[PDB]
């Protein structure tokens, strides 16, 4: 034992974007990171053993000095029996672990904020991190989006260790992230001010990079830094002439929604 | 007299796998889907462009597939007939989703249930190395694995294993049967295609918007328009060729190697019956247009080959935690929980369990590549045989955990290979100065719709009926729902749980064998139950 933060990685109810979108780490890859970096203590998509090998893992590692990280949102349903590990429910496995670690950090609108799986009707009555393990004394720093994209997250660990407790917004994210809207940052801004938008996709405007307020698109509400950091190093939403859909706001599924209206 | 293994650790999704014993063999394994959420449920009453949004939350790992899917079932209610342009766009991007997908399943999710990271650490540099060059048209530097080697020990020397911790490998485990100097050529790459992985995706992101979770398609189809500039044309297949490379000069010789090593594999995994819908559409209303042939398989018998017919095709219930027992095809399929606690009335797992025409059935590539084998696709064969080859044995080895596995190196050919076409072709109308993505469509009163997509673990079916612009019913049926998933009102055992049956057991306290079968399968729970 020694080396690296001793870091605890939990999966509740989500559909691993989340992960996936972490592997995707540049500058800190995931390689530096995993090895040279953090240390991933606990993390199911990637743990080389499997059942009772891993549970007896977790035990040990929510003994040190750790940073937690749960993806997802838990189900605490008519019950709180939607989503079961070892047997045990989410929120059980959380009720434990969270309350133990240095800092905890929700990663993904459905940690956060309650996620796809909290829209209506919600049959699963799934709920956000810090409004659930909050009674327990939980202030979880919330990595917004629908994936949140590497950096908010690494950066986000990063600047843990190093500096401190992140300065957050209202909506509990770190402000050195999610400060600004989409909207402000966006380059089709021009035409939002000049009232050139594209009424069609299939259209000369569209074709021509007119901006997209018209078409759905939700960067005026929407605060990320897409526009500026952007995905794989390579591209964004409106980049890519779609309507920005708010995947990073506390309601997006049934707040900003018809998403190609408005 | 049973072993249980929750979680199943490197997979997507929460399984938990019962299996009970009778002599070091495997006799009646439980596929366990343990989490739900119900998007089907969400989605009712929602505009039907909508859709393709919430349900590509279905999951992450296997992005994109649900949103496609999903253009595509609503483009079929709606009658829409989109530029060729958007079809060039769409099969681009599935194409990549195969070449990251399975690029980062076998290294990162499959082969510590082979590799002995630990074992490694023995292994002569120089004579791994120089098997390497022997191996692979690639010069791997004694300094590279010599590397590799040290920064392993730093992984002894730092006191924390983290992802390896209880490792079932760690003080050798009789099944990992691999020269130590194989172990630390495996690993070498793990670590790199790790790397790899990222250009895979910094390439989907391209025609896709970014990587995981795609925005650039929409009901008339696609509208990125910028990535039609050859400026960036151009960036992508520089990409494209770098992952192809890895692709084939790596993932393809290490499949091989190990797969080697693992021949009594190819003895065990037990299924007969397999399908798939075809995928790399040129017209969207003809299965028979794909690139990938549609086709079905009864039994092992790979001289038949029927048509795919999706009239004969309802999930079941009964082992599932769901009101009722009776079945339904998805178009008046339904949705409402019931939840026993657990083997209650007999219920064991969240997936419904889609039967087809009555039976089972194994989709995913074994099913891909049997069905294209058995119908002359070219490329598929050519690959088989040098496979079937380079292993030396026949077909029927092929119907194995070690078929299941081989053919998923295969499938990220056939269609690594195929993407150089596509690409070809868009970048040639653009050239033209035809930029036709998207066109212009109206609701019908009321229409059916269904999108079929081969997702890289197979046959994904959306299924929207729609009553005025607003959604009817929108059911799904995927894959793993297919592979992984209980047993139906005919009782019949599902893909896996048959593949687990008769599956020897060295050591129940640390069991590789019940994580090689359920790994080959690629299982993603998220999906599957949705
Ligand atoms: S926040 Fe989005 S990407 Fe992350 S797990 Fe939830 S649905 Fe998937
Ligand atoms: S495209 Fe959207 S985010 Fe960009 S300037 Fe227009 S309304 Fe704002
Ligand atoms: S849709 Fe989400 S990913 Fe960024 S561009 Fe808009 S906040
Ligand atoms: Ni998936």
């Amino acid at each position: 034992a020694k080396k690296r933060p001793s870091v605890v990685y939990l999966h509740n109810a989500e559909c691993t974007g989340c992960s996936e979108s972490l592997l995707r780490t540049v500058d800190p890859y995931v390689d530096e990171l995993i090895l040279d970096v953090i240390s991933m203590d606990y993390h199911e998509t990637l743990m080389a053993g499997a059942g009772h090998a891993v549970e007896e893992a977790l035990h040990e590692a929510i003994k040190g000095d750790f940073v937690c990280v749960i993806e997802g949102g838990i189900p605490m349903g008519d019950g709180g029996y939607w989503g079961k590990v070892g047997r045990r429910n989410m929120y059980d496995i959380c009720a434990e672990v969270a309350p133990k670690a240095k800092a905890v950090i929700a990663i993904g609108t459905c940690a956060t904020y309650g996620g796809v799986q909290a829209a209506k009707p919600n049959p699963t009555g799934t709920v956000g991190v810090n409004e659930a393990l909050g009674k327990l004394g939980v202030k979880a720093i919330n990595i917004a989006g629908c994936p949140p994209n590497p950096m908010n997250f690494v950066g986000t660990v990063v600047h843990l260790l190093t500096k401190g407790m992140p300065e957050l917004d209202k909506q509990g994210r770190p402000v050195m992230f999610f400060g600004e809207t989409v909207h402000d940052n966006c380059p089709r801004l021009k035409h939002f001010e000049a009232g050139e938008f594209a009424t069609s996709f299939g259209s000369p405007e569209a074709k021509k990079g007119y901006c997209l307020y018209e078409l759905g698109c939700k960067g005026p509400d929407t605060y990320n830094n897409c526009p500026k950091q952007l995905f794989n190093q390579v591209n964004w939403p409106v980049q890519a002439g779609h309507p920005c859909i708010a995947c990073s706001e506390p309601n997006f599924w049934d707040l900003y929604s018809p998403f190609y209206s408005a | 007299n049973k072993i249980v293994v929750d979680p199943i650790t490197r997979i997507e999704g929460h399984l938990r796998i019962e299996v009970e014993v009778e002599g070091g063999k495997i006799k009646n394994a439980w596929s366990m889907s343990t989490l739900f959420r119900g998007l089907e449920m969400i989605l009712k009453g929602r505009d039907p462009r909508d859709a393709q949004h919430f349900t590509q939350r279905a999951c992450g790992v296997c992005t994109y597939v649900h949103a496609l899917a999903s253009v595509r079932a609503v483009d079929n209610c709606v009658g829409v007939k989109i530029p060729e342009n958007a079809t060039l766009m769409r099969n681009l991007t599935m194409g990549a989703q195969y070449m990251h997908d399975h690029l980062v399943h076998f290294y990162h999710l499959h082969a510590l249930d082979w590799v002995n990271v630990a074992n490694a650490l023995n292994a002569d540099p120089a004579k791994a190395a120089r098997l390497a060059n022997d191996l692979s048209p690639r010069k791997t530097t004694t300094e590279s694995l010599k590397a590799v080697q040290a920064k392993v020990k730093a992984l002894v020397e730092s006191g924390q294993l983290g992802i390896f911790t209880n490792a079932y490998f760690l003080g050798g485990h009789p099944a990992y049967v691999l020269p130590a100097e194989v172990d630390l050529i495996a690993t070498a790459h793990y670590l790199e295609a790790l790397r790899v992985q990222v250009k895979a995706a910094r390439a989907m992101a391209i025609f896709g918007a970014k990587n995981p979770h795609t925005q650039f398609t929409v009901v008339g189809g696609c509208t990125n328009y910028d990535s039609l500039r050859p400026e960036r044309i151009a960036e992508f297949r520089k990409l494209y060729k770098e992952v192809r490379e890895f692709i084939e000069q790596v993932y393809i010789t290490d499949l091989l190697a190990v797969a080697g090593f693992y021949k009594n594999w190819a003895g065990i995994g037990k299924t007969s019956n397999f399908l798939t819908c075809g995928e790399f559409p040129t017209d969207e209303y003809d299965l028979n247009s794909r690139y990938t042939p549609q086709g079905v398989i009864w039994g092992n018998d790979l001289s038949k080959v029927d048509d795919f017919n999706p009239d004969l095709i309802e999930e079941h219930v009964k082992y599932s935690w769901y009101e009722g027992a009776d079945a339904h095809h998805p178009y008046k399929g339904v949705t409402k929980p019931k939840w026993t606690e657990f083997h209650g009335e007999d219920r064991y797992s969240w997936m419904k369990a889609p039967r087809y025409k009555g039976e089972a059935f194994e989709v995913g590539p074994l099913a891909s590549v049997l069905v294209a084998y058995a119908k002359k696709h070219e490329p598929t064969v050519k690959a088989v045989d040098l496979v079937l080859k380079t292993l030396g044995v026949g077909p029927e080895a092929l119907f194995s955990t070690l078929g299941r596995t081989a053919a998923r190196g295969i499938q990220c050919l056939t269609a690594a290979q195929e993407v150089e076409v596509w690409l070809d072709k868009l970048e040639a109308n653009v050239k033209a100065g035809k930029d036709d993505l998207y066109t212009d469509w109206q609701y019908p009163t009321e229409s059916q719709g269904v999108g079929f997509v081969n997702a890289p673990r197979g046959m994904l079916s959306h299924w929207i009926v729609q009553r005025g612009g607003k959604i009817e019913n929108f059911q799904h049926v995927v894959p793993s729902t297919w592979n992984l998933g209980p047993r139906c009102a005919e009782r019949k055992l599902s893909a896996v749980e048959q593949a687990l049956i008769g599956t020897p057991i060295a050591d129940p306290k640390r069991p590789v064998e019940i994580l090689r079968t359920v790994h080959s399968y690629d299982p993603c729970i998220a999906c599957g139950v949705h």
